[PDB]
DNA sequence: GCGCAATCAGCTGTGACTACCT
DNA sequence: AGGTAGTCACAGCTGATTGCGCT
């Protein structure tokens, strides 16, 4: 209905609103008001997109001028299509209520391989690819040579739109990246060459992290679009880890192989300017010297580039004309496809950063590998340390950049982890007519021993019979499916091994069905839909998996889909790979971060993040259940995000496996009765 | 600029100013003996402050954190500056007066306490 | 070495028992 | 010849000390 804020109206497409929203509506009010950044923190999955949507189109319908871009990017493809459908739900809501339509342009992007109408391109499964080739099918030479029409098989969409879509705009209607696709196939004209010319003339639009916080892309993206813009980075509760992700590479034998190969080729081609021809011939053994050195570690980001010009004698000015070169150089070249070539882009952008980029960066050589540590492995990371370089380009070019997601609890570490000045410091609790979830902390069981995860204890035979039994006892209370997260796969290993070997894994079996995930994407797949379909009828299952895995993430538990999510031991990070220590002592020695509280903040937010994945819907309901003692202790409990805390309750912090029980199953009976709206 | 204390000489930044905002350049920090790093611990006991007394009353006292020799997993030591500390206790207890007699009279109670529980 | 939880000192409420002046 | 401040028991609270835990 109509929210009639202290001055302005805004139309939601639901006519009851839960308070919860309310305040986030007039706190997101306030902070635009504030013309300045902030980070949000909200329960729901579900019913925030609608309202920031719906405070969004209120605030541009009241200040045209004060906003004229917004920006939605999402961690994937299924939350950009679910944020386009709520949307559209609610443009349909504002034509229905008001009876003309307005001239708002949404669209959403993505990757080439998503956006393309090519039946050749389409069925192959290479994304480094697919670029490629579309830049061979269609660039400025081939619009060169279009001229005297050229019979060679090349694409011929953006050779209409160029001289149809240039012309006629797209002043209304939202359009998903399936309306874009059809609206190309139908016109004539390429989806991303039409979003690429209307994101110009639009109200809104929606991408992926990767768009804004690669800096190769995101000045392209977005240069001058809109010096007052507002960008949202929904569910980015590990955003400072992409961050990394953007500053981090990684080089292998294979690699330098490729480069190696390729490089007689590009010569080749060649003899049928040389400024680089001859510069990037004694690039490749300067790197391939480590590859003989037999050492641990070496660490000198700024005496790096020293070895460099030591060794070979060049400058350090010449490397930061390599990226120019790419688009300089290559496109004389012709290159057919992009294929057997990115190992030399990856390259030289790697030298292009460690001549700018080294003041908050390490390099690091490490000789392991998995079950090889030292045979011929040395890996070469130029790992980032600092989340401020991938966040200061967004936060100098927007106005009010907001970090929310589901489990952001403290408020204080964000603002100093990265450059970021706060004005909100606000945190919700979602409430319905009854209590949703019942967490709880497990502590010693019944031999009143600590069930803690401890590494001198992750061997000892108590701890594990005491899981063994929780796990048992606790499957008989809770029905269709309890998920449990381990610290780590050798862990969860070694603990089904032992239970395997004792008489007590039997037990289990005959009550819910056993599921282990591994590495394999397409195991991890079909032993989800096997859970999937043992949940759906009264068979029952469980889901054993890590924390620090790509199912932790990748699914969200629905209704009647896990009932019990159970955390055996506080997931902590492995602190070997030399790669944890280097961000603790530069967090250390910058930031002035503990380097406890840090690894306390990482192994709760991993906790939250995978369990509260439980609870998604007002009707849904779920429990939680925390098998380490180490939970009980206030440092960490403080790490929970604030719309847990209140429900966990002071009783129930290191009671043991049976009162757990009795509570679980209290829980259960009293949440299965009907209820209101 | 900033005018150093010591020296008078304009400079940007300095060391002092970064961590403590202390008007002194790196030339005349002498960071041995005038601009000592103690132990949060240890200044709590000999200065008897406590946290509000180091966190919140103003200004806020600020501090360095170090790994620790005896073990890099444990408790990074919190470093504060001496003389900030010293400011403090004289701002909160007056000065070098009677607070003297009064952690006299404190160690007393505790062996009036220790002689009661026997 | 630091941080969280266990412990005691001091004061108070509630109800009842007891030793000197109109 | 007839009545209330100390005193005792058993609880509460808050204000410090004070030994215990460490991927
Ligand atoms: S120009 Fe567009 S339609 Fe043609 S290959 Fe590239 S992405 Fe596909
Ligand atoms: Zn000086």
């Amino acid at each position: 209905m109509k929210l009639n804020v202290d001055g302005l109206l805004v139309y939601f497409p639901y006519d009851y609103i839960y308070p919860e929203q309310f305040s986030y509506m007039r706190e997101l009010k306030r902070t635009l008001d504030a013309k300045g950044h902030g980070v949000l923190e909200m329960p729901s999955g579900t019913g925030k997109t609608v309202s920031l949507l719906a405070l969004i189109m209120a605030y541009q319908r009241a200040y045209p001028l004060e906003v004229t871009k917004l920006i939605y990017c999402s961690r994937t493809v299924p939350e950009i299509e679910k944020v386009i459908e709520e949307l559209r739900k609610l443009l349909n809501f504002y034509e229905k209520q008001e009876g003309e339509k307005l001239p708002f342009l949404g669209l959403a992007l993505s990757s080439r391989k998503n956006l393309c109408i090519h039946p050749e391109v389409t069925p192959l499964r290479f994304g480094k690819d697919v670029d490629g080739k579309c830049h061979s099918l269609t660039a400025s030479y081939v619009r060169a040579q279009y001229q005297h029409d050229t019979s060679l098989p090349h694409c011929r969409f953006y050779e209409e739109f160029d001289a149809h879509g240039r012309e006629v705009p797209l002043p209304a209607g939202i359009y998903n990246l399936d309306d874009l696709k059809a609206l190309g196939r139908r016109q004539g004209w390429c989806p991303y060459f039409l979003a690429r010319y209307s994101i110009l003339h639009a109200n809104v639009v929606v991408y992926s992290y990767h768009y804004l916080l690669d800096p190769k892309i995101a000045d392209l993206v977005s240069k001058e679009l809109a010096r007052k813009a507002v960008v949202v980075f929904d569910e980015a509760h590990n955003i400072d880890n992409v961050c990394i992700d953007s500053m981090s590479v990684n080089l292998t034998r294979r690699t330098l192989d490729r480069c190696q190969g390729n490089l007689e080729t590009l010569q080749k081609t060649v003899l049928r300017a040389e400024h680089f021809l001859g510069f990037l011939r004694r690039l490749l053994e300067y790197v391939k010297w480590r590859l003989r050195v037999q050492h641990v570690v070496q660490e000198s980001p700024p005496a790096f580039l020293s070895g460099l010009a030591q060794r070979v004698c060049i400058q350090r000015k010449p490397l930061r004309f390599c990226a120019e070169r790419l688009r300089s150089l290559l496109h004389t070249l012709e290159i057919t496809d992009l294929a057997d070539f990115s190992p030399l882009t990856l390259l030289a952008n790697f030298a292009t950063l460690v001549s700018t980029y080294a003041k908050g960066f390490t390099i690091i050589i490490e000789p392991f590998d998995d079950r090889t540590p030292t045979i011929a492995n040395p890996i070469l990371h130029f790992s980032c340390m600092d989340a401020s370089l991938a966040i200061k380009p967004v936060f100098e070019r927007f106005q009010s950049v907001i970090i929310t997601s589901g489990t952001l609890s403290p408020l204080d570490i964000y603002p100093k982890i990265l450059d970021f000045h706060p004005v909100t410091m606000a945190t919700f609790t979602m409430t319905l007519a009854r209590v949703c979830l019942c967490p709880m902390i497990i502590g010693r069981g019944n031999d009143q021993v600590a069930i803690s995860s401890k590494f001198e204890t992750r061997e000892d035979i108590a701890v594990i019979r005491n899981y063994g039994n929780l796990l048992l006892e606790m499957s008989a209370v809770v029905p269709d499916g309890i998920v449990a997260f381990f610290t780590s796969y050798q862990y969860m290993e070694s603990t089904v091994a032992s239970w395997y070997e004792q008489g007590i894994l039997e037990n289990i079996q005959r009550n819910k069905l056993l599921f282990i995930e591994t590495q394999d994407g397409a195991e991890t797949s079909v032993a989800l839909e096997k859970y999937q379909e043992a949940c759906e009828n009264g068979r029952g299952a469980i889901l054993l998996s890590v924390a620090r895995g790509k199912v932790s993430e990748g699914i969200d538990f629905v209704h009647h889909y896990g009932r019990a999510v159970i955390m055996f031991g506080v997931p902590y990070v492995y602190t070997q790979s030399r790669i944890l220590k280097a961000r603790l002592e530069y967090l250390r020695d910058q930031f002035q971060i503990r380097e406890n509280d840090f690894l306390t903040f990482d192994a709760m937010r991993h906790a939250a993040q995978c369990v509260g994945r439980a609870i998604r819907g007002k009707t849904d309901y779920g429990l939680m259940v925390f098998a380490d003692k180490r939970f009980a202790r206030g440092d960490k409990r403080g790490k929970l995000p604030r719309w847990i805390q209140e429900h966990l309750t002071d009783a129930n912090l290191n009671l043991t496996v049976d009162e757990g029980v009795q509570v679980a199953k209290y829980f259960l009976r009293q949440m299965a009765q009907p209820f209101h709206r | 600029y900033v005018i150093c204390e010591e020296c008078g000489k304009e400079f940007m930044d300095s060391y002092l100013m970064n961590h403590f905002d202390l008007p002194t350049c790196d030339n005349c920090r002498d960071a041995d003996d005038k601009h000592k790093l103690i132990t949060k611990t240890e200044a709590k006991q000999e200065y008897l402050l406590k946290d509000c007394d180091l966190e919140k009353r103003e200004p806020p006292l600020k501090f360095i954190v170090k790994k620790n020799p005896h073990h890099s997993q444990w408790g990074d030591m919190k470093l504060y500056l001496k003389l900030q500390i010293v400011k403090r206790s004289l701002e909160v207890w007056g000065s070098q007066e009677a607070l003297e007699e009064a952690k006299e009279v404190r160690q007393e109670n505790r062996e009036k306490m220790k002689q009661k529980k026997f």
